């Protein structure tokens, strides 16, 4: 007659053998089995590998004449509630769960015998909702954040009003055009200070809405610069808002992880996704990728259209530094000839600039791009490509860019002729001035030619990498470089700007087809023809893009996210929803 | 097998209506033999918008130096 | 053990009613004797035994 | 004895030794001082009455800690002679062992 | 080698036990 | 004083700085924080530099403990030791743009356990802020790591345990009462105060 | 039997300024100019005013 | 020796590659039930006054 | 200096190209017989900014003398 408790680390004893941790038993139980499966679905079973460059190529194909479009099977078991998925009339989605952390798939009949493919569930909230419900990882996410006593910077109203710029639909795609051409430089932000400045004012004065919100970049520039006199204040409380809890949240993290280290390294790496260097960020404009290489002792495949990558040796060979706008001083004209004479079309070499560390570990990046901005915004966003000579050409031959006789300073819709840039300016409601077109203009030097797509493929963690077939072992993500998300765009909006942007599918969190839809008119017919394709997970991406297996963040993180609610009680089930399910992962659990 | 962008509706004839500029002179020497005229108007587009992306940096370079003494020691006197 | 009540409020409780009396309280606790001696408390009129 | 603010109350309402470990000696073999020493005075091992925990407060059960300082038998050999200590009986190596 | 080893150290891994207060012990499984 | 205005007899002590300042330490000085002093203003505060103290130093106090807290065999425990900051000031976190603007002028000391923070020697420092990126587990103020020269962690008054309790708790009047009488002595003389109130 | 003077408006005015990242880094050059100093702070009083 | 306090600095956290985690400083990591539990018992064998 | 911040940022040729001012009679007193150009010019810079110290403090001493009761008095004559 003792109370005695038992706790999760009492049992640990027997969670963190390998013997639990892999698939091999699994596999040969399966494998070995009669009746095969007579379904075995083909549909995002892995990666398919581009010769050509271009992804407006990709996306037109993908999506030019489109029919009865397929859906994964995890986005249909995510679908089910837990008594409709017990039941026994959906048989055939019960029959591939036998194990809680691999997700199994089988592939095409044709070519060879029947063959089972398990793929490790890299975090806890890739699994299914019928087995964790959206209602228990909210509440998980309440304990971890009163376990780790981290208070919220953040006030509901910054993220209501973060939301209401989500669905503004109003949204000046001016911003948008200065957002892309700034990408991610401190020299040509510095450049263009009172253009956004301006900006920003009256888009905070006009509306009560703030605006270049979706880049992270901005967000930091802003914070770090302009808030000095940036605007009238009240705008630059809710960045500061933004960055102390975006900082906030990596103050809890790491206090999650413990004071201890497995050897030179800390064991912070393996308990959270986001913490781990090997996750990239989907929009990069620095050198991320050698500095990856560098620093991971796992193979880190990257793949650039056809052409594989593996050394830090070959850096000059496949990446071409994109020089500082100063020490290009002489070598512009050949940069600009390079578009005339160069064939952009399977290039193979990148232009990215040299690399900062911010001092952060680029957690920061990270945790604005997977945990705030699908929270906040319901996750509505897609990825955007743009021709920059386009928009060079709108910008520079326009009138009062000639004219020496016309003052530095003035509205230049007086002196504006009819062309698409009067159109854009009128719609976005901003008059600028002179000035601020000509040092848009100028920054036209610097800037990249098209936007690119990049494959990253890293091993596991060795505490789960114990796997049957080398090809498991590796997890696939994509990442973005030279272009930017985009929220949802308007009808007449696209008018002038379809002369200057394309949609891209991206990440699940950035993948939407209300957005896609939006801009492309081929994505429109397609959601029209098949509805059921409205909802997050049972959109349909080119495989050349997106596999829903073999990704960080699965389906069932995007439904849960669409489903999500604003207040900072789902931010701390995003936050905590990122927990790898390694031992050295449950034995943090337990201490806490 | 790469489709470009659909095009910015655009005036045309801008630099030849436009009478004084310092780009006339090294505009000049946009030569075509092979491409056909469109092309051809493609490129001087974009030449001129090089053009006028190269002013526009220097201008910013000569914005950059500020005041030197040497100015004020002059007319505060 | 013996009896220890961390305030009186317990004891008064404890006085009272013998079955359902909290043992634990928000921030009170109490120790009920287990002892080879059990013993008769008599309080003012009221008996536990 | 002075003891952790983290103590739990449910310790106290059971029957249990004060030392923060059990020290029934009997249940070892029969003349073995190394085995019952490990019983006593480890912490290497949980207790033998809660699996779970080692010791409900560490200032009293492990050696030359503060109640094997005040009320260890033979190791204060200053003391007054002649006054009771009801804690003796519970903190003595010699005692402990006889058994 | 060394993640092994020091799962091993904070699971508890590995005797007999010195003394037993209530009896035979009953393994759990989970 | 290398201003020009303030060296510059020929210009008026009313009229605002910005007016007629150059490239230099003091146009980003002042961009940074948009605030227009006076040139009379700034002639005053240069004139602090007549009896300006040198470099600022660190010094090292260290006393015998309480008559009530002396017993132990050595002797060298017995006293406690801290470390005074002399001529310097305390500070908080800089900003980036900041902190390579004033790099020229000022540098870090983590010293002591309120002190000496990660985030805010991590803005003063491109060193340490490395040294944190090697190391992100360090990033905890109870875990950090400071100079032996500028304090060692036993010989202190204040201790991990005291700095960890103030990162966890948030600002609030409820937390200045738990810190005030968090500074009570062990000691038979506060057994007795406290058994009084 | 203490009352403070603070409420959690001030407290809060305090945290806000300990997280200030757009702090004027000028502020600390006044302060370091009078490094504690009476006579030296009554010399610029009308610039920290300012 | 030198009282030149910079150096002093800049020679600690110059080119750092191990940093040490003193023992007190763990302690303050683990919570009272963790604490308690043999697993860890480096720390609490030290724990006697 | 074992080590020392680097040098701050400013203008070039202060002393002699904007001014001519009270201070530079008694500026030009010390000299450079050992020293290299870098070093005498930087400590040449630290006696400008001790001069300038100097003046300021000295000049201010006598604005804060307050103003005198007697001149008060002939305001009217």
């Amino acid at each position: 007659n003792l109370l005695l408790a038992f706790n999760l680390q009492n049992a640990l004893k027997v969670l963190c053998h390998p013997r639990l941790h892999t698939p091999a038993h699994t596999l040969n139980s399966l494998n070995a089995a009669p009746a095969p499966r007579d379904r075995r679905e083909t549909y995002s079973l892995q990666h398919r590998r581009p010769n050509h460059m271009n992804v407006l190529v990709i996306v037109d194909e993908f999506y030019d004449n489109k029919y009865a479009a397929p859906v994964t099977d995890i986005a249909l078991k995510c679908g089910l509630p837990t008594e409709d998925f017990l039941h026994p009339s959906n048989y055939d989605l019960l029959r591939l769960e036998l194990h809680p952390l691999y997700d199994i798939y089988i592939g095409r009949d044709a070519g060879e015998r029947a063959r089972h493919r398990a793929v490790h569930r890299l975090m806890v909230g890739n699994l299914p909702t019928p087995l964790a419900p959206a209602a228990f990882q909210e509440a998980r996410g309440q304990q971890f954040e009163t376990a780790t006593s981290l208070a919220h910077v953040v006030d509901q109203a910054v993220i209501e009003t973060v939301q209401d710029t989500a669905y503004d639909t109003a949204y000046p795609a001016f911003f948008y055009v200065v957002e892309a051409m700034i990408h991610g430089f401190e020299e040509k932000f510095v450049m263009n200070v009172p253009l956004v400045s301006l900006c920003i004012n009256t888009y905070w004065e006009r509306s009560g809405r703030l605006a270049f919100v979706n880049s992270f970049s901005m967000i930091k520039f802003i914070c770090r610069h302009l808030g000095n006199n940036a605007i009238s204040k009240e705008a630059y409380s809710m960045y500061r808002k933004i960055y102390g809890e975006l900082i906030a949240l990596e103050q809890a993290l790491m206090r999650l992880a413990g004071s201890d280290v497995v050897g030179d390294e800390s064991v912070g790496q393996y308990v959270c996704a986001l913490l781990d260097p090997n996750l990239l960020p989907p929009v990069a404009y620095t050198d991320i990728f050698t500095h990856l290489l560098t620093v991971s002792d796992r193979a880190p495949q990257i793949i650039i259209g056809n052409e594989v990558y593996a050394d830090t040796l070959a850096a000059p060979q496949f990446i071409e530094r994109v020089g500082n706008m100063d020490e290009m001083a002489a070598q512009f004209v050949a940069l600009y000839g390079y578009r005339v004479n160069g064939d952009h079309d399977h290039d193979f070499r990148l232009h990215l600039g040299p690399y900062v560390d911010e001092g952060h570990a680029d957690v920061l990046e990270k945790i604005f791009y997977y945990v705030f901005l699908p929270t906040c915004t319901n996750a509505h966003m897609c990825g955007l490509g743009v021709d920059f000579q386009h928009v060079a050409q709108t910008l520079a031959y326009n009138g009062p860019a000639f004219s020496h006789h016309f003052t530095r300073d003035e509205d230049i819709l007086d002196n504006l002729e009819n062309g698409t840039l009067r159109d854009l300016l009128e719609i976005s409601d901003l008059r600028p001035t002179v000035g601020m077109i000509r040092d848009l203009s100028a920054s036209f030097m610097t800037c990249p030619t098209f936007t690119r797509a990049v494959r990253v493929s890293v091993d596991n963690d060795v505490t789960q990498q114990l796997a049957p077939n080398p090809a498991d072992k590796r997890t696939e993500q994509t990442v973005l470089v030279n272009g930017l998300v985009a929220f949802a765009f308007s009808e007449r909006t696209r008018a002038v700007t379809q002369c200057l942007f394309h949609a891209i599918p991206f990440h699940m969190f950035y993948g939407d087809p209300r957005v896609a839809a939006t801009m492309h008119q081929d994505v429109a017919t397609f959601v029209m023809r098949n509805p059921q394709q409205r909802a997050v997970e049972a959109f349909n991406r080119p495989e050349q893009l997106f596999a829903e297996y073999r990704e960080w963040h699965r389906s069932p993180m995007g439904k849960y996210a669409a489903e999500c609610l604003p207040s900072l009680v789902s931010i701390s089930g995003m936050t905590a929803m990122h927990i790898k399910m390694s031992p050295m992962a449950y034995i943090a659990q337990a201490k806490l | 097998m790469a489709r470009r962008l659909p095009k910015p509706t655009l005036q045309g004839r801008l630099e030849a209506d436009f009478p004084d500029s310092p780009l006339l002179p090294k505009f000049q020497e946009l030569n075509q033999n092979n491409l056909p005229n469109d092309v051809f108007r493609e490129a001087q587009r974009s030449y001129l918008v090089f053009l006028t992306s190269q002013f526009c940096y220097e201008e910013y370079v000569q914005r950059t130096f500020g005041v030197p003494r040497r100015q004020r020691a002059i007319d505060k006197r | 053990p013996a009896l220890s009540a961390s305030s009186r409020a317990l004891i008064d409780e404890f006085m009272s009613v013998k079955q359902t009396h909290a043992p634990i309280h928000y921030g009170h606790y109490i120790i009920e004797e287990v002892a080879p001696v059990r013993r008769i408390l008599k309080f003012g009129n009221k008996v536990v035994f | 004895i002075v003891t952790p603010v983290t103590a739990d109350v449910a310790y106290f309402q059971k029957s249990n030794s004060p030392r923060g470990r059990a020290a029934c000696v009997v249940s070892c073999e029969n003349y073995n001082q190394e085995v019952a020493e490990g019983l006593i005075y480890d912490h290497s091992r949980p207790d033998a009455a809660y699996e779970y925990r080692s010791t409900v407060n560490p200032w009293a059960s492990q050696l030359g800690s503060l109640g094997d300082i005040m009320y260890n038998s033979s190791y204060r050999q200053t003391a007054v002679p002649g006054l009771y200590s009801p804690c003796r009986a519970f903190f003595n190596k010699e005692e402990l062992l006889r058994n | 080698q060394q993640v092994n080893d020091y799962i091993k150290a904070k699971v508890g891994a590995q005797n007999g036990a010195p003394g037993l207060c209530h009896g035979q012990q009953a393994t759990c499984e989970i």
